[PDB]
RNA sequence: UAGCGCCGGCCAACUCCGUGCCAGCAGCCGCGGUAAUACGGAGGGCGCGAGCGUUACCCGGAUUCACUGGGCGUAAAGGGCGUGUAGGCGGCCUGGGGCGUCCCAUGUGAAAGACCACGGCUCAACCGUGGGGGAGCGUGGGAUACGCUCAGGCUAGACGG
RNA sequence: CUGGUCCACCCGUGACGCUGAGGCGCGAAAGCGUGGGGAGCAAACCGGAUUAGAUACCCGGGUAGUCCACGCCCUAAACGAUGCGCGCUAGGUCUCUGGGUCUCCUGGGGGCCGAAGCUAACGCGUUAAGCGCGCCGCCUGGGGAGUACGGCCGCAAGGC
C-alpha cells in the first residue's frame, strides 16, 4: 500500500555434505513518501519469496518521521556497532545526497534535501539498521520542551 | 479489608536472589528473608485494580498464567469462574506472539471433538481410536484454559512475573499491558501493574486472584462467593 | 587528585542517568555550580541543592527523565540525552562571540564561561561576548 | 567539415561472425584452453562533439597520520619491570594583578584576484564601476568567569605520629 | 639484617599531588670470565633398537651445564598477549587478611557468575575491555625484516 524499493538481494550459502545449498537475503524499505516508513530484511530459499517476506516485516517494524519542509529537524550522529552515519539538515533545493541505502530509506521517508555520509563500516545492511535508529532518534522543537517541562 | 487480609499470612518473602530495583519495595530483612512493605502493596492494587476494573467493564478479555504448581489450579478455579482465558499448564512459543498457527491447534481441538461425540467411528478401526483419542486427552491438556481465547488476550495476569517470564516478553512486545504478582524474585519495571508481595505460598496466590477475579465480575455484574480454595490451602 | 572537577561533575550525571537514579551527589564549588545552575534552568535537572556527607560540601542533582515507553524495554526515554566536555585541562578552548557553536541545529545548548559570567550560548550571544567553551548539552 | 572514447562488473550501452591459453585485453576483479555481451571485425547502442581519448603530476575519495576525525585483550600496536630528571597536568575558600582570554574603538591588512550588485563589447568569455566581509599584527579603552600569577585561609588529595 | 603493604585512633603537616622523553637500578633460562664444587640429571658425543633412511621419538652410556663466589650478558608466549593515577557506574557466591558484641557490618586482596553499558564477534563487566580527565609508550597492508648500512653497547655469543 505505501512504496516499495528493495536494497540488495544477496545470495548466502552453507556447506552440508555433498555440495552447498542457499538462502536468499533481500533487503526492502518501504513508505508514503509522508513520513512513515519501515525497513524490513527477509530470507527464504527463493528470490521472490524473500522479497516478498521482507515486504511483510517492513510493514511491521515502523518509525514516524519528524520532516521539516522535506528536510530533518536536527543532525545526528549514529553508530551502528560496525558502520557509522551522519545526518545534515540542508534548503530546499539540496537534493538527498548519500549511499545508496540511505537514500532508499531518506527518499521513500519524504525526505528530499539532505547532507549526509557513511564513515566507519559500509556494510549495506548495518548502514540500513544504523540509519533507521537515527531517525527514530530525531526529536521536533514539541518533544523537547515536552520532556524538557515535567509539569 | 483488603488491607488487614493481605496483612495477615501474606507478606514478604525470599532471600538473597533479587533485583535491586524491586528493593524500593521491600521494607526490611529479618529473619534474613526479605519484608516486603505491606502497605506498599495496597497503594500498588489501588491503582491496579482500577486498570483491573475498567479492562473488565470494557469487556476486555484477560489472560490468567501460572505454570507454577503452587498456583496451577488457583488460576484455573478462579479464571473459569470469570469465563476469561488461562494457562496453568507448560506456556508455548507464540502464545500471543505466533498466534495464528497456535490456534491452528485450538480448531484441531474442534475437527477432534467432533468425533469425540459423534456416529462415525462406523469406520476408524479400534487401533486410530486410541492415539486419535489421546491426542485430544493431551490437546485439551494444554489448550483447555487457552481455548476459550479466540481474538487475543488485552491484558495479561501472571502468578510469578520472572518464572512465566516468555509470556511477559510476547505480549510486552505486542504492546500488551502487564499485570502480575510478584515476589522479591522480581523485575518491578518490565510489570506495567505491580502486585508486590509473596507469590510462592498458596496464601498470597489464592486471596490476590480471588479479589482480583471478583473485582472483574464485579465490574462485569452479579458478585457470589468464592470458590474451594480454604480446604484447598490445607 | 582527582583531574578536571568539572567533566568528573557532567560525567556523574552522565553516569547516574543511564541507570535512572533520582540524585546523585558531587563535591561542591563555586564555579561547578553555575554548571547545574544553568543546566538546571534550561531544564536539564529538577533542581540541585546543597548537601554535607560526613563533613564535606556536595551537591544533590536531582534528575529529570522522559515518561514510561510502551513495548519491549519501557526504559523511559531520557532528558539529558548528550553531555560532553569541550575545553579540558590538557586542551582550553576559546571562542569569540562571532563564533560560538549552535548545538543540534539549537535544540540543544552550549554552556560556556566568560567575562560577563557562565551563560549559555544564546545567551552569550545575547551579552556579545566569547569565553571558554565549557560544554554542550542536548 | 564530423569526429573520438566506450557498450563483462564498477559504469549508461547487446547481438552476430571470426578466433581458440593462440591472436590478444587489462585500471581493479579477471577475460581467451571450439561454441566469448571481456580478443578482433560487423550490425546496433550508450557518452561527448571541434573535439574525444591517452600518458604525467597535484588535491578528492582516504575518518588510509584521524585538529575537525582513528586506534593498541585476540586484527598492525602497552615499553620486561621500577625509581626518577625535563616537560605536561593540578583539590576547596577569599583577595590584588590582568599574561592568556573575551569585548569595543582606531591604524594596518596595496592593486589584481575570490564573492555580490550594476553597467560595457549583439551574448559570453573577457572588461569597467561600486559593495561587503576577512585571519593576522600595531596603538587605546574595557570585562575578570575559566587559565595564569602574587598573596591569604582550609582539609576531602598525599605524606606523617 | 631489611623492603613493601593492610587495619584501628582521627593526633601532626598543609596541595607537599599525578605522569614521566632521556638517565639510572632490577631483570627466568640458556650463555661468557676467573676460581671453586659435582650426587642426581643431561645438550653435544658413543652404542643399542625402530625405519626405506632415523643424525629423532624409546633404551644403555655420557661432557659442558645445572650448584657456589665474584664479574659480564639484558633476551622471552618478561602474557592478563590489557601502561600508570584518580573519580563514577546493580548485585549474587567462594576465599585470604584486619577492625568492630557480631546469623551482621566495615575495610584491603585473590577468584567465579552476572546490572547497565562496551565489543567485529569471542568476550569484558566496581580486579572493566563500561562512563570520563591527565601523562607516557606504541600502530598505520603481507612479504623483504628485526635483515642491511651507520651509530652505540658487548670478551663472545650477540643486544639496542
Ligand atoms: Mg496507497
Ligand atoms: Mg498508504
Ligand atoms: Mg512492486
Ligand atoms: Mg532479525
Ligand atoms: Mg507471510
Ligand atoms: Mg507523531
Ligand atoms: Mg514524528
Ligand atoms: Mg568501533
Ligand atoms: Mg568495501
Ligand atoms: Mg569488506
Ligand atoms: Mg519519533
Ligand atoms: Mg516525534
Ligand atoms: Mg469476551
Ligand atoms: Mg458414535
Ligand atoms: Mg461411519
Ligand atoms: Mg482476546
Ligand atoms: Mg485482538
Ligand atoms: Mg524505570
Ligand atoms: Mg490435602
Ligand atoms: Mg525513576
Ligand atoms: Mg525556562
Ligand atoms: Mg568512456
Ligand atoms: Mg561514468
Ligand atoms: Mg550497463
Ligand atoms: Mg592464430
Ligand atoms: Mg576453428
Ligand atoms: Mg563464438
Ligand atoms: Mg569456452
Ligand atoms: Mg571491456
Ligand atoms: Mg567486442
Ligand atoms: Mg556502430
Ligand atoms: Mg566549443
Ligand atoms: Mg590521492
Ligand atoms: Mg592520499
Ligand atoms: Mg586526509
Ligand atoms: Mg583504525
Ligand atoms: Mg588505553
Ligand atoms: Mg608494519
Ligand atoms: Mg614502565
Ligand atoms: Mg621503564
Ligand atoms: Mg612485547
Ligand atoms: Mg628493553
Ligand atoms: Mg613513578
Ligand atoms: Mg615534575
Ligand atoms: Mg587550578
Ligand atoms: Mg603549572
Ligand atoms: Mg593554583
Ligand atoms: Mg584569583
Ligand atoms: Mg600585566
Ligand atoms: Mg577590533
Ligand atoms: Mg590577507
Ligand atoms: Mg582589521
Ligand atoms: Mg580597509
Ligand atoms: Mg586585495
Ligand atoms: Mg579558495
Ligand atoms: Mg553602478
Ligand atoms: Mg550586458
Ligand atoms: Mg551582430
Ligand atoms: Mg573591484
Ligand atoms: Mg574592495
Ligand atoms: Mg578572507
Ligand atoms: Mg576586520
Ligand atoms: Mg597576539
Ligand atoms: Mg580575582
Ligand atoms: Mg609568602
Ligand atoms: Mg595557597
Ligand atoms: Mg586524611
Ligand atoms: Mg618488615
Ligand atoms: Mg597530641
Ligand atoms: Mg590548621
Ligand atoms: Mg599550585
Ligand atoms: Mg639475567
Ligand atoms: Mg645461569
Ligand atoms: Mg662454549
Ligand atoms: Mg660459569
Ligand atoms: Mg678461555
Ligand atoms: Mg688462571
Ligand atoms: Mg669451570
Ligand atoms: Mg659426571
Ligand atoms: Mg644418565
Ligand atoms: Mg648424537
Ligand atoms: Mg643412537
Ligand atoms: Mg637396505
Ligand atoms: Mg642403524
Ligand atoms: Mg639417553
Ligand atoms: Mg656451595
Ligand atoms: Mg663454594
Ligand atoms: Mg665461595
Ligand atoms: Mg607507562
Ligand atoms: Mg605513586
Ligand atoms: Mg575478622
Ligand atoms: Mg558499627
Ligand atoms: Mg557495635
Ligand atoms: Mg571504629
Ligand atoms: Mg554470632
Ligand atoms: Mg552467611
Ligand atoms: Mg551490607
Ligand atoms: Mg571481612
Ligand atoms: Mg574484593
Ligand atoms: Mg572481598
Ligand atoms: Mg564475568
Ligand atoms: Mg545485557
Ligand atoms: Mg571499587
Ligand atoms: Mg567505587
Ligand atoms: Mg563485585
Ligand atoms: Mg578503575
Ligand atoms: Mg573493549
Ligand atoms: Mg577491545
Ligand atoms: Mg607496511
Ligand atoms: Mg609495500
Ligand atoms: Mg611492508
Ligand atoms: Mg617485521
Ligand atoms: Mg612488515
Ligand atoms: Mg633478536
Ligand atoms: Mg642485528
Ligand atoms: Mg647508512
Ligand atoms: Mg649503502
Ligand atoms: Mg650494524
Ligand atoms: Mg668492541
Ligand atoms: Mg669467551
Ligand atoms: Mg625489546
Amino acid at each position: 500500500d505505501f512504496e516499495e524499493k528493495m536494497i540488495l538481494i544477496r545470495r548466502t550459502a552453507r556447506m552440508q555434505a555433498g555440495g552447498r545449498r542457499f538462502r536468499f537475503g533481500a533487503l526492502v524499505v518501504v513508505g508514503d513518501r509522508q513520513g512513515r516508513v519501515g525497513l524490513g530484511f527477509g530470507k527464504a530459499p527463493e528470490v521472490p519469496l524473500a522479497v516478498q517476506k521482507a515486504g511483510y516485516y517492513a510493514r511491521r517494524n515502523m518509525v514516524e518521521v519528524p520532516l521539516q519542509n522535506g528536510t530533518i529537524p536536527h543532525e545526528i550522529e549514529v553508530e551502528f556497532g560496525a558502520s557509522k552515519i551522519v545526518l545534515k539538515p540542508a534548503a530546499p533545493g539540496t537534493g538527498v545526497i548519500a549511499g545508496a541505502v540511505p537514500r532508499a530509506i531518506l527518499e521513500l521517508a519524504g525526505v528530499t534535501d539532505i547532507l549526509t555520509k557513511e564513515l566507519g563500516s559500509r556494510n549495506p545492511i548495518n548502514i540500513a539498521y544504523a540509519t533507521m535508529e537515527a531517525l527514530r532518534q530525531l526529536r521536533t522543537k514539541a518533544d523537547v520542551e515536552r520532556l524538557r517541562k515535567g509539569e | 479489608v483488603k488491607e488487614l487480609l493481605e496483612a495477615g499470612v501474606h507478606f514478604g518473602h525470599e532471600r538473597k536472589r533479587w533485583n535491586p530495583k524491586f528493593a524500593r519495595y521491600i521494607y526490611a530483612e529479618r529473619n534474613g528473608i526479605h519484608i516486603i512493605d505491606l502497605q506498599k502493596t495496597m497503594e500498588e492494587l489501588e491503582r491496579t485494580f482500577r486498570f483491573i476494573e475498567d479492562l473488565a467493564m470494557r469487556g476486555g478479555t484477560i489472560l490468567f498464567v501460572g505454570t507454577k504448581k503452587q498456583a496451577q489450579d488457583i488460576v484455573r478455579m478462579e479464571a473459569e469462574r470469570a469465563g476469561m482465558p488461562y494457562v496453568n499448564q507448560r506456556w508455548l512459543g507464540g502464545m500471543l506472539t505466533n498466534f495464528k498457527t497456535i490456534s491452528q491447534r485450538v480448531h484441531r481441538l474442534e475437527e477432534l471433538e467432533a468425533l469425540f461425540a459423534s456416529p462415525e467411528i462406523e469406520e476408524r478401526p479400534k487401533k486410530e481410536q486410541v492415539r486419535l483419542k489421546h491426542e485430544l486427552e493431551r490437546l485439551q491438556k494444554y489448550l483447555s484454559g487457552f481455548r476459550l481465547l479466540k481474538r487475543l488476550p488485552d491484558a495479561i495476569f501472571v502468578v510469578d512475573p520472572t518464572k512465566e517470564a516468555i509470556a511477559v516478553r510476547e505480549a510486552r512486545k505486542l504492546f500488551i499491558p502487564v499485570i502480575a504478582l510478584a515476589d522479591t524474585d522480581s523485575d518491578p519495571d518490565l510489570v506495567d501493574y505491580i502486585i508486590p508481595g509473596n507469590d510462592d505460598a498458596i496464601r498470597s496466590i489464592q486471596l490476590i486472584l480471588s479479589r482480583a477475579v471478583d473485582l472483574i465480575i464485579q465490574a462485569r455484574g452479579g458478585v457470589v462467593e468464592p470458590s474451594p480454595s480454604y480446604a484447598l490451602v490445607q | 587528585m582527582l583531574t578536571d572537577p568539572i567533566a568528573d561533575m557532567l560525567t556523574r550525571i552522565r553516569n547516574a542517568t543511564r541507570v535512572y537514579k533520582e540524585s546523585t551527589d558531587v563535591p561542591a564549588s563555586r564555579f561547578k555550580e553555575e554548571i547545574l545552575r544553568i543546566l538546571a534552568r534550561e531544564g536539564f535537572i529538577k533542581g540541585y541543592e546543597r548537601v554535607d556527607v560526613d563533613g564535606k560540601p556536595y551537591l544533590r542533582v536531582y534528575l529529570k527523565y522522559g515518561p514510561r515507553r510502551q513495548g519491549p524495554d519501557p526504559r523511559p526515554e531520557q532528558v539529558i540525552h548528550h553531555i560532553r566536555r569541550i575545553s579540558k585541562p590538557g586542551r582550553r578552548v576559546y571562542v569569540g562571540v562571532k563564533e560560538i557553536p549552535r548545538v543540534r541545529r539549537g535544540l540543544g545548548i552550549a554552556i560556556l564561561s566568560t567575562s560577563k559570567g557562565v551563560l549559555t550560548d544564546r545567551e552569550a550571544r545575547k551579552l556579545g561576548v566569547g569565553g571558554e567553551l565549557i560544554c554542550e548539552v542536548w
